[PDB]
């Protein structure tokens, strides 16, 4: 239940952006299991040795975000 | 300031001055903050110049830089060039430490006060305002300094024949100079040899002359507005005035500082120590012909460089401004060099 | 303390007639000759640092300390605020590699204010983030 | 044949402020810190920028300038500190007993201590470059020559910047101004070359050789006419040599026998300074000349006459070799890499050659007298020479990833030798194992024997006795050489091989290097380090394309770190690796070669001369019976030549000291590059990034380790720089204190 | 010059101007004042 475009807070407890926000750009259809697609500004780990960025877009869960808007 | 269009323009804080350029009250109290800052450096520093002077050496040798300017009007000195009594020296720097404090509380008052615009007052403060447009105000202000200067070369008069005694390099006495030079012809014929006048007689009649023609000036300047013709050929605006200001004290250091290194009399040689030698390297420069060992200079050698390094300055501000105010972009001379 | 002093120390009255010049100036070892006097030395003749917190010796460390502890915080002050106010200009990567030197000379200039801007900004909580809010490494 | 197109590049200045436009992901945005890293290792792959082979030719010919204009400048400020801030008229005074110094240090924090007393009341810092015995070789009298040398230097430094900007962004080349190989091969034999060689047989004739005869004379400075004044005034040139009164009239009739009297083949060394001849050189620098213009005429470009290389590559096929060098033409004239290594092959070999040519034959005029001089002219150009070499092994493997295009070459040598990889590694890790045993067990050998107190069962020259028959025989050769196989030569090739002992000022000059075991023992040594070298290069150059561990190793790239944890571990296989554990067997190879010299030199060679004739040596002949052990490799040399380096504070030899440990400090900071790996680092570094965050001043380029890459060479950095400036402060401060 | 004042704004320029006015000022306060262990 978010739109697209607010400031969420991660709580996946495992992934690189845990604690930081991002934007969700879009929300899918449901029935799939993560549908929420979250954009951050800071890159992960990702990608070959020496690459010289990763990726921020992510698909994530209904019940590991908590809005800050 | 210029404005060449974009009449709402801000200005970043690097060009800070710039802001209040337009308003009034803030445009006098910069100055007198400034005035103020230039009194207490004159009365702080003399005080520090009796915190650091020795009579068991000559004076021009170890950096006096104000108690030669106050022994050359004759106020401390003895016989032979020796200064064994310092009280007025320590006046005149008290009087001036106290006045830098009441024109910075000046300053802060015009800042607090007193507003931005002289245009919102209703008394005398209507009177004061001006703009950078109408020459009438500003040449009111321009005869009423004239008229201050005038009165106060009319004040180095009286101190040179009434109100005390100057100094001269040939009795190293004090002196009461009266009957000076009556003769405008002889004053014409001064834009030759004035660097070497070795008479003070002639000093103080150049100085009253020079006094009479700034006060009849100053009453020129108060009684008729300025004319129609020179509006034609002179431009108005606050960077145009800068302008011309700039290149008038650019030339005052250059003559200031061609006067100090070759001068004997208005400076004297066991003051400021002996008179130097206008030496041209990679720019021209006074050298003295004795070398000081701890690669040390003379007062006269300090005196000459940097007015002449502040007065090449000040005329390369001048030729900034005036070119400001001539209608050149600036970024031009970058785009002359990007459409390169 | 067990240490002479250089005033009266033998070795260092030895050792001082012949100090080296460093700079061009001749008569630097002199000078420093009669500048390390006020000190204390060893039994070999070298200035030794007493560094108790005592401020009879505190010419010896605690007035370079504070000294340092000045400039450092200076420095710190104008590298975190000016990261503060290029959190978001159109895009900070650019802005950290090239510097946008007009804001850089305005804090260089500005952080001599830092220590009562140290005390402003722990009060006002915008120095210390929250422990949640924080991104955090997992378990 | 000239094809130049105009203006294909603006001249603009936006450009710069936006750092890694010419990569695709680097011009992106900075999103990571390791892109910075990667914005220094792609800055030249040229190659990886465009991909058309017009555009890269153009920017190398301009990258060739500014490097020119690199070298030019670099070449000024010799010239410049040899004319402002030396002694150089006053060494000429005096050349034996005072010392050169071109460096006057500001006295600031107690350095004034490094400009010690080098002679004659002036003060600075001693050179051991030995560029003063260069231009005593070439004629400079004066400092006001060097200073106009090093103004116009300068001027063709800024003449080279301005080629640069012109051949890049006004008039470039087309890509057949750049493959016309052939033209470029025969220009750069005849007008390069030759004509430079013919250039300065010129200048040797007309003013290296009258002013060196009259110094050699006794001529003192202030007293030398000028070096234009002997072409102004042939007389003056006429009464110091007898053919110069014929003119040019016997060179064009072929009577060049009257020309004997100063274009010599003397050989050795002169007796009086202690250097090559001048005539010597003078015919010398003609004959080079003459043999390069001559060979300067083998290509054909327009006029008919002339080989092209191709029907050459084309004629020399075998039967062991199948077609030959069928298609290798068309490889090197399409892949600046495959030239790129076989030119830093044979730069690094030429400079390995110049080395050891150097020291035997002196060819400067007091060079052989200054130890320290020769020591450091020496092992700089070895070190100079090695690393060229581990260039080549580099510059072969990035030709076989990205400029190997195997439809092309097939069947022919290249083709052929990567079908037997095999059987060439296999090879040579066999004789790198033999020859391994058979030089360091060697070491172990007689290490243990004489630790366990028999003497008698050593490697010695008393014990056991490995004696190398064939240069001993081979310098019996080279000292019967001048009357049976060189009549017209006077004395040898070098005194080095055998023959009288050269004593100029009280030192020793060369005498003859005898050969005992130790020098057996020491070239093998010397022979199993540069097979293993030649092991790990050549196992990164054929082993590049593919394998039977990973065979995907081209699609990975050159410089990759690794294909993963399985099979057993795959770290360190690229092309890459290979070069980087080549720089430390270079390193390792080069030092040991530069010890053997040092301690030979300075043992059987160097040291003070007595009026009766004998010789007493600077280590009183140790290389004899203590060079054979590794505790004589470590006591004798390693512990008891080092007091120079170690005693030496308060004095000149002062900066050496706290050079020493300073390499010492950047070896040991290598070895944490080079141990550990990247994901340790971004463990931490992640907490560090914790920690800022907590204060709000982490940072928007996100902070994170280095590539495991960059791991790897910055470690291969530090040790090399750390180990060669510790070798460099040794050498230097050991023949500054021996003389 | 559009690009000339952004070229000597980047990291490498404006770090090396840095370092070359603080170790001005350190070689200047150290040339007029000497061998300063204390206070
Ligand atoms: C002799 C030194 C001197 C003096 C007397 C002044 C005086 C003044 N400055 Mg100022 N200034 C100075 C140096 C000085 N400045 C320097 C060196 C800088 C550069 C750091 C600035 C940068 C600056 C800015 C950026 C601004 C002022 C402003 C002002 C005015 C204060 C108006 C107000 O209360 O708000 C006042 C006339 C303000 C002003 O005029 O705005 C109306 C303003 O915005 N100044
Ligand atoms: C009569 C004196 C005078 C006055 C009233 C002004 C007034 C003005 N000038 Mg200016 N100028 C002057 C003299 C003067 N100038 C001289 C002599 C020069 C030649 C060097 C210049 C060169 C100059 C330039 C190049 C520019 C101005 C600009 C300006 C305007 C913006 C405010 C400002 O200066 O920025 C506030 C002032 C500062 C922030 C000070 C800058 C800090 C300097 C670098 C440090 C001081 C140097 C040195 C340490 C001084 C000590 C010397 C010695 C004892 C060691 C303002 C109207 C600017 C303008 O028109 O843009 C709108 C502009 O770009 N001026
Ligand atoms: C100016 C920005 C800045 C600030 C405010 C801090 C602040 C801090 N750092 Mg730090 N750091 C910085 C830059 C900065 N760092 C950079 C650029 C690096 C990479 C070299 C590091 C590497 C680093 C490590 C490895 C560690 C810290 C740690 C710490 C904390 C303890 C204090 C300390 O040891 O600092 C001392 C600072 C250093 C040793 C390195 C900084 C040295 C540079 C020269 C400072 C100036 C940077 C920059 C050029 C200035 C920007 C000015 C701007 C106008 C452009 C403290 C919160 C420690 C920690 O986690 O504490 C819990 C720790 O272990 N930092
Ligand atoms: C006989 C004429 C001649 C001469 C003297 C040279 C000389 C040179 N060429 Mg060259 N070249 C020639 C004809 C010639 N070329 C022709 C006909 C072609 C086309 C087929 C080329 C194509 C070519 C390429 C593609 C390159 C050179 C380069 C060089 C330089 C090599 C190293 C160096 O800088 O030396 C040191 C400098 C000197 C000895 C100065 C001597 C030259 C002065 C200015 C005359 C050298 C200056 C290389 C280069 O750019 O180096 C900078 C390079 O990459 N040349
Ligand atoms: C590029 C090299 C070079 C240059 C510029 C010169 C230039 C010169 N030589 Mg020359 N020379 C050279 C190489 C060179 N030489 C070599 C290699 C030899 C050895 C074969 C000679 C042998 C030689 C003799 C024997 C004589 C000259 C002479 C001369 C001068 C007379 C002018 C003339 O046409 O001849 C002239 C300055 C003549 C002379 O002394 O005039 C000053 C003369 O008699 N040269
Ligand atoms: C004719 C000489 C020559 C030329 C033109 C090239 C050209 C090239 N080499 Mg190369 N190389 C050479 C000699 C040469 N090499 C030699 C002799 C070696 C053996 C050491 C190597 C080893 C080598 C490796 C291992 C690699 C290359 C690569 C490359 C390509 C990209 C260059 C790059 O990104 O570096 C840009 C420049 C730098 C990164 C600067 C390096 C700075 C060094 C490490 C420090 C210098 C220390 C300094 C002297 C000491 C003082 C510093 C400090 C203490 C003050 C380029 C085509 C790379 C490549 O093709 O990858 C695809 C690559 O990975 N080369
Ligand atoms: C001092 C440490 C050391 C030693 C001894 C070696 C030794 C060797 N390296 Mg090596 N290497 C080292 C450090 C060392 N490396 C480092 C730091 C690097 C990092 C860059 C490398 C990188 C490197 C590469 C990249 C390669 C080698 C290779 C080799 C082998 C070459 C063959 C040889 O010399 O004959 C064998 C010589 C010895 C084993 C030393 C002699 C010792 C005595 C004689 C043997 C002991 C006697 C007897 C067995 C004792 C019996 C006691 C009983 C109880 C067992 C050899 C085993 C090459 C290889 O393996 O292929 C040929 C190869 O390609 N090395
Ligand atoms: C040494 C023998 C010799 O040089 O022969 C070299 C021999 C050359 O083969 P061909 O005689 O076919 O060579 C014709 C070549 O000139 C064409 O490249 O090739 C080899 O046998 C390779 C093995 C070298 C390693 C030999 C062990
Ligand atoms: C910047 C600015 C400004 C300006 C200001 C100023 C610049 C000021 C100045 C001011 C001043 C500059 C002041 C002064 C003061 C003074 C004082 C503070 C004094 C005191 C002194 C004393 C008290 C002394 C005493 C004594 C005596 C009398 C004698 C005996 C001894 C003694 C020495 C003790 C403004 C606001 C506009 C605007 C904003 C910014
Ligand atoms: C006096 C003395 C002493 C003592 C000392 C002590 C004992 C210390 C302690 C210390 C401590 C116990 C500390 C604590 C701390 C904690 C914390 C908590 C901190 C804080 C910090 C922070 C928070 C930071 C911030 C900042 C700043 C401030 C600036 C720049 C930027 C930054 C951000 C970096 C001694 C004996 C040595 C000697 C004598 C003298
Ligand atoms: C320490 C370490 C790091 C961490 C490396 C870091 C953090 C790089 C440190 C760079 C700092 C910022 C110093 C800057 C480098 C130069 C001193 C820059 C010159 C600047 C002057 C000219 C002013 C690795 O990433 C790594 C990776 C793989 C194997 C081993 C290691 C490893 O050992
Ligand atoms: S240890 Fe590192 S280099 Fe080796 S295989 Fe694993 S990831 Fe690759």
């Amino acid at each position: 239940a978010l739109n697209r475009g607010d400031k969420v807070r991660i709580k996946r407890t495992e992934s690189y952006w845990y604690g930081d926000v991002g934007t969700v750009a879009s929300v899918e259809k449901s029935g799939i299991l993560y549908p929420v697609i979250v954009r951050f500004d800071r890159v992960n780990y990702n990608g070959f040795s020496g690459s010289a960025s990763g990726v921020n877009t992510n698909n994530f869960a209904e019940n590991e975000l908590e809005l800050v808007q | 300031m210029q404005t060449y269009g974009n009449d709402t323009v801000q200005y970043e804080w690097w060009a800070g001055n710039a802001r209040f350029a337009d308003q009034s009250g803030l445009f006098i109290a910069a100055h007198v903050a400034q005035a103020a800052l230039t009194a207490f450096w004159a009365g702080a520093f003399t005080l520090f110049e009796i915190s650091r002077f020795d009579p068991t050496q000559a004076m021009g040798d170890q950096g006096l830089i104000l108690l030669p300017h106050l022994a050359t009007l004759g106020w401390g000195v003895g016989d032979g060039g020796q200064i064994v009594d310092t009280y007025p020296y320590f006046v005149i720097g008290s009087i001036h430490l106290i006045a830098s404090a009441v024109l910075g509380a000046g300053a802060l008052f015009h800042t607090l006060r007193a507003p931005a615009d002289l245009s919102t007052l209703k008394g005398q403060g209507k009177k004061f305002h001006f703009t950078w447009e109408n020459p009438q105000q500003l040449g009111i202000i321009l005869g009423h300094h004239l008229l201050f200067l005038g009165a106060g070369a009319l004040l180095l008069a009286g101190k040179a024949m009434y109100w005390g005694g100057l100094y001269d390099a040939t009795t190293q006495t004090v002196r009461l100079v009266s009957q000076p030079t009556l003769d405008p012809l002889v004053i014409y014929g001064y834009q030759t040899h004035f660097a070497s006048i070795s008479s003070l007689e002639d000093l103080v009649g150049g100085h009253i002359f020079v006094g009479f023609l700034l006060i009849g000036g100053g009453i020129w300047h108060i009684l008729v507005p300025p004319l129609g013709w020179a509006k034609k050929v002179l431009l108005f605006s606050g960077e145009a005035i800068l302008s011309y200001s700039l290149g008038g004290i650019a030339l005052a250091g250059f003559v200031a500082a061609y006067f100090c290194a070759v001068n004997t009399l208005a400076y004297p040689p066991e003051f400021y120590g002996p008179p130097l030698a206008i030496k041209l390297g990679i720019f021209p420069y006074f050298a003295d012909t004795v070398e000081l060992p701890m690669h040390a200079h003379t007062s006269r050698a300090w005196l000459a460089n940097a007015h002449f390094f502040l007065a090449f300055f000040f005329l390369q501000g001048h030729l900034w401004h005036a070119l400001r105010a001539l209608g050149f972009d600036f970024k031009r001379v970058e785009q002359a060099f990007d459409s390169l | 303390a067990n240490l002479t002093p250089c005033s009266e120390n033998p070795a260092y009255l030895a050792k001082s007639k012949n100090f080296l010049n460093t700079t061009n100036d001749p008569n630097s070892g002199k000078i420093r000759a009669e500048r390390y006097a006020s000190a204390l030395c060893g039994p070999e003749g070298y200035p030794h640092l007493i560094v108790d917190g005592r401020f009879t010796h505190a010419g010896d460390f605690l007035i370079p300390s504070i000294l340092f502890l000045y400039i450092a915080g200076w420095i710190g002050w104008v590298g975190r605020s000016y990261l503060i106010e290029i959190r978001e200009s159109k895009n900070p990567e650019m802005q950290e590699v090239v510097i946008n030197v007009p804001l850089a000379i305005k804090k260089m200039l500005g952080g001599f204010l830092w220590p009562l801007a140290a005390v402003g900004e722990y009060t006002s909580g915008k120095l210390v983030m929250k422990d949640s809010e924080i991104p955090t490494s997992p378990r | 044949k000239v094809s130049v197109d105009n203006n294909p590049v603006p001249t603009s200045f936006e450009k710069w402020g936006k750092p890694g436009h010419f990569d695709r992901t680097l011009a992106r945005g900075p999103k990571t810190t390791t892109w910075i890293w990667n914005l220094h290792a792609n800055a030249h792959d040229f190659d990886s920028q465009t991909s058309d082979l017009e555009d890269v030719s153009r920017k190398i010919f301009s990258a060739h300038f500014g490097h020119l204009a690199v070298v030019f400048v670099w070449l000024s400020g010799m010239y410049f500190h040899g004319a402002k801030f030396s002694n150089y008229e006053g060494w000429l005074a005096d050349p034996t007993h005072i010392k050169p110094s071109a460096q006057v240090v500001w006295p600031i924090v107690g350095q004034g201590i490094l400009n010690g007393d080098v002679g004659g009341g002036f003060h600075g810092i001693q050179i051991t470059s030995g560029l003063f015995y260069l231009w005593r070789a070439s004629g400079f009298t004066d400092s006001y020559q060097l200073y106009c040398t090093a103004i116009g230097g300068l001027v063709m430094a800024a003449l080279m910047l301005f080629a640069g900007w012109f051949h890049y962004h006004v008039k470039a080349p087309k890509l057949e101004w750049f493959q016309n190989v052939e033209s470029m091969m025969n220009h750069h034999l005849a007008g390069l070359l030759g004509l430079g060689s013919l250039g300065w047989a010129g200048h040797q004739i007309h003013v290296s050789m009258p002013i060196n005869k009259l110094l050699d004379a006794g001529v003192a400075p202030k007293d030398i006419p000028l070096p234009h004044e002997f072409i102004l005034e042939p007389s003056k040139m006429a009464e110091l040599y007898p053919s110069f009164a014929q003119g040019l009239t016997p060179f064009f009739t072929l009577n060049w026998g009257v020309y004997s009297d100063f274009l010599t083949f003397k050989g050795g060394l002169n007796p009086v300074t202690g250097g090559l001849w001048l005539s010597d050189t003078a015919h010398h620098h003609l004959a080079i000349a003459v043999l390069f213009i001559i060979a300067g005429h083998m290509y054909r470009t327009n006029w008919g006459i002339g080989h092209s290389m191709k029907e050459i590559l084309e004629a020399h096929k075998g039967p062991f070799t199948g077609e030959g060098h069928k298609g290798l033409y068309e490889i090197l004239t399409t892949s600046w890499h495959a030239q790129l290594a076989i030119n830093l092959a044979l730069l690094g070999s030429l400079t390995i050659i110049v080395a050891q040519h150097m020291y035997a034959m002196p060819p400067y005029p007091y060079q052989a007298i200054d130890y320290a001089t020769q020591l450091s002219l020496f092992t700089h150009h070895m070190w100079i020479g090695g690393f060229l070499i581990v260039g080549a092994g580099a510059h072969g493997a990035i030709f076989m990833v990205r400029d190997y295009d195997p439809a092309k070459n097939v069947n022919n040598l290249l083709d052929r030798m990567l079908r037997h990889r095999d059987a060439i590694i296999s090879h040579l890790n066999w004789v790198c194992i033999f020859l391994g045993f058979h030089s360091f067990g060697l070491y172990i050998h007689n290490d243990t024997m004489r630790a366990l107190g028999r003497p008698q069962d050593m490697f010695s020259d008393t014990a056991i006795q490995l004696q190398p028959i064939f240069a001993q025989w081979v310098q019996h050769l080279h000292t019967l050489a001048p009357g049976a196989t060189a009549p017209n030569a006077l004395a040898t090739a070098s005194y080095a091989f055998g023959g009288e002992t050269i004593a100029v000022a009280g030192k020793v000059a060369m005498m003859p290097i005898t050969l005992g075991t130790a020098d057996f023992m020491v070239h093998h040594i010397h022979a199993f380090t540069i097979h293993v070298t030649a092991l790990i290069l050549l196992k990164g150059v054929l082993y590049a394309r593919s394998s039977r561990l990973v065979p995907d190793k081209a699609n990975l790239g050159f410089r990759f770190p690794c294909d993963g944890p399985g099979r057993g571990g795959t770290c360190q296989v690229s092309g890459w690796d290979h070069v980087f554990l080549g720089l430390f067997w270079m390193y390792n190879s080069l030092s040991v070669v530069i010890f053997h010299f040092s301690w030979k030199m300075q043992s059987d060679v160097w040291g003070t001369v007595s009026p009766d004739g004998s010789v007493t040596h600077v280590t009183l002949g140790n290389f004899a019976q203590s060079a054979i052990t590794i505790n004589g490799w470590l006591r004798d040399f390693l512990w008891a030549q080092a007091a120079n380096v170690i005693n030496s504070y308060g004095s000149a030899l002062s900066a050496y000291g706290i050079m020493f440990l300073a390499g010492h400090f950047v070896f040991a900071f290598s070895l944490m590059f080079l141990f550990s790996g990247r994901g340790y680092w971004q463990e931490l570094i992640e907490s560090i990034v914790w920690a800022h965050n907590k204060l709000n001043v982490a940072p928007a380029i996100q902070p994170r380790a280095l590539s495991i890459i960059q791991g790897r060479a910055v470690g291969v950095a530090h040790y090399l720089l750390g180990g060669i400036v510790t070798t460099w402060a040794f050498f230097l401060a050991r023949s500054l204190s021996i003389g | 010059m559009d690009g000339l004042k952004s070229f000597l704004s980047t990291a490498p320029v404006m770090i090396m101007a840095l370092l070359t006015f603080t170790a001005g000022i350190l070689i200047e306060f150290n040339r007029f004042y000497p061998d300063l262990l204390f206070h």
